[PDB]
């Protein structure tokens, strides 16, 4: 009700942009960008012949589908949502299904390729500055959003002034959202999250990059702001900064459980 | 250890 699209129209659905807390207009020191960008030679291994892939005729929700197989088991239900028995402490890698696969594109294993199919709204909070909630409810195991933005390496990363989009995929490589980004740029950290990062395959089985896909780790009501736990790898160094303002009782990095 | 933060699975 402020901006109607902030991703100008480059998701499956709009990501409209409303502030009712403070003066501050809708976000524009950035560039959305819907799909992860290189900004120098990373060469991403792209050859047909180098994917594995399934030869199913069916829709790929038998356990002889290699593409899950190699995700020790598809973890889509028929709905394409996460099962209640995934790993949400310690995620599996998932290998969607893809070009060089016999089935068809609408096979039960490609959630994540398929985009953003929830209502989301970016919104501004009380204490975090912008962050991104649900507009409607959002069953647990859903597929949200991908954190998309700039490919760099670890070395660059590291010399990085802004070092507040950072997203480490696994002598590694780095998505930095800060420049460029999508909607995931603005999910706040949480010490009691409502969705987790998964890393995920699908054009490519390149290992240096993995993309990383939000999925809810439990019911989201409408109206729930969205996040995840950042990790330490990011409060280590960002605690001297700035401190937790998730709220919760169980928060990590607050000023006093710091103090505490 | 790195010199900048970085959030992770
Ligand atoms: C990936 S950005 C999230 C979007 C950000 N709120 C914005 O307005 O652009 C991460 C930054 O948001 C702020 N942030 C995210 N989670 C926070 C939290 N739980 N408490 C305080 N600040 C938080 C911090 O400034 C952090 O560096
Ligand atoms: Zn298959
Ligand atoms: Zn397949
Ligand atoms: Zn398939
Ligand atoms: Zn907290």
């Amino acid at each position: 009700i402020i901006c109607r699209d902030v991703a100008r129209g480059y998701e499956n659905v709009p990501i409209p942009c409303v502030n009712g807390v403070d003066g501050e207009p809708c976000p524009e020191d950035y560039k959305y960008i819907s799909e992860n960008c290189e900004t120098s030679t990373m060469n991403i291994d792209r050859n047909i012949t180098h994917l594995q892939h399934c030869t199913c005729v069916d829709d790929c929700s038998s356990s002889n589908c290699l593409c899950g197989q190699l995700s020790i088991r598809c973890w889509y239900d028929k709905d394409g949502r996460l099962l209640q028995e995934f790993n949400k402490i310690e995620p599996p890698l998932i290998f969607e299904c893809n070009q060089a696969c016999s089935c068809w594109r609408n096979c039960k294993n490609r959630v994540v390729q398929s985009g953003i199919k929830v209502r989301l709204q970016l919104y501004r909070t009380a204490k975090m500055g912008w962050g991104v909630r649900a507009l409607q409810t959002i069953p647990q195991g859903t597929f949200i959003c991908e954190y998309v933005g700039e490919l760099i390496s670890d070395a660059e990363a590291d010399v990085r002034e802004d070092d507040s989009y950072l997203f480490d995929l696994d002598e590694v490589y780095c998505i930095d959202a800060r420049y460029y980004g999508n909607i995931s740029r603005f999910i706040n950290h949480l010490c009691d999250p409502n969705i987790i990062p998964v890393r995920v395959f699908m054009l490519h089985q390149d290992l240096r990059f993995p993309r990383i896909a939000f999925f809810s780790s439990r019911d989201i009501r409408t109206g729930e702001e969205l996040g995840f736990d950042y990790g330490d790898r990011f409060w280590d160094i960002k605690s001297k900064y700035f401190t937790c303002q998730c709220g919760s009782e169980k928060c990590k990095h607050s000023a006093e459980a710091i103090a505490l | 250890t790195k010199q900048t933060a970085r959030l992770s699975t």
